[PDB]
């Protein structure tokens, strides 16, 4: 992230921070997660793509440091995890970047929602705020587009959104914008998201509930511009998720 | 869910 806010684990306690392992012991930072269910982890697929197995992936809910254990944490393996079947990107974009992963205990058994462990209220149908609302993103992101290590304490800031008459316009991203993704920047060049923080909350409350409005995906440059920050808009999946949670 | 616990 380039905002400006260390926080922890009960500001954000949805996020899921998702890891991958290695034959030689270690593990390397991904991307980030929203809880939804006990069971189900929901991130962007452009994230297991290059590594799209499930079994060298491990999980962690309840945890605010990023390389050192955090007291009352849940380690997870991925004991499934489907992305999604149309997902695309070119030159710039990424078209329907949106994955699934179902957790498991080590144990045998999902999330014991507690304090730290939170689940977010999925948006309903056609449903985004309007194009000025701030919302809210975090993640162990990187701190400069440049920068290359991914600061040590979780992170957050707070973004305007902006529209299609906004950012479909040719100083920005003409074409590129699609209706199944959000834009979000502040006034200029202050805040944004960045590369490591793929996979995880744009967060606005509506109607009482803080819910998942949206995804962190791509934007060209971290804060930058004329040149937004774009979250795969949740609004339409709402039904794929909901397909693949109860049976296949 | 949207259940944001209170630490201040
Ligand atoms: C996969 C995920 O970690 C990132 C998130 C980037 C978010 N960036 C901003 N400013 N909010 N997604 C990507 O890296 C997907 N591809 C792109 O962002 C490319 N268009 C990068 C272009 C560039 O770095 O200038």
């Amino acid at each position: 992230i380039i905002g400006g806010e260390f926080t922890t684990i009960e500001n954000q306690p949805w996020f899921a921070a998702i890891y991958r392992r290695h034959r030689g012991g270690s593990v390397t930072y991904v991307c980030g997660g929203s809880l939804m269910s006990p069971c189900w982890v929901i991130s962007a697929t452009h994230c297991f793509i290059d590594y799209p197995k499930k079994e060298d992936y491990i999980v962690y809910l309840g945890r605010s440091r990023l390389n050192s254990n955090t007291q009352g944490e849940m380690k997870f393996e991925v004991e499934n995890l489907i992305l999604h079947k149309d997902y695309s990107a070119d030159t710039l974009a990424h078209h329907n970047d949106i994955a699934l992963l179902k957790i498991r205990s080590k144990e045998g058994r999902c999330a014991q929602p507690s304090r730290t462990i939170q689940t977010i209220c999925l948006p309903s149908m056609y449903n985004d705020p309007q194009f000025g609302t701030s919302c809210e993103i975090t993640g162990f992101g990187k701190e400069n587009s440049t920068d290359y290590l991914y600061p040590e304490q979780l992170k957050m800031t707070v973004v305007k959104l902006i529209s299609h008459r906004e950012c479909q316009q040719p100083h920005y991203y003409g074409s590129e914008v699609t209706t199944k993704m959000l834009c979000a920047a502040d006034p200029q060049w202050k805040t944004d998201s960045c590369q490591g923080d793929s996979g995880g909350p744009l967060v606005c409350s509506l109607q009482g509930r803080m819910t998942l409005t949206g995804i962190v995906s791509w934007g060209r440059g971290c804060a930058l511009k004329d040149k937004p920050g774009v979250y795969t808009r949740v609004s339409h999946f709402l039904p794929w998720i909901r397909s693949h949670t109860k049976e296949e | 869910c949207g259940q944001k616990t209170l630490r201040p």
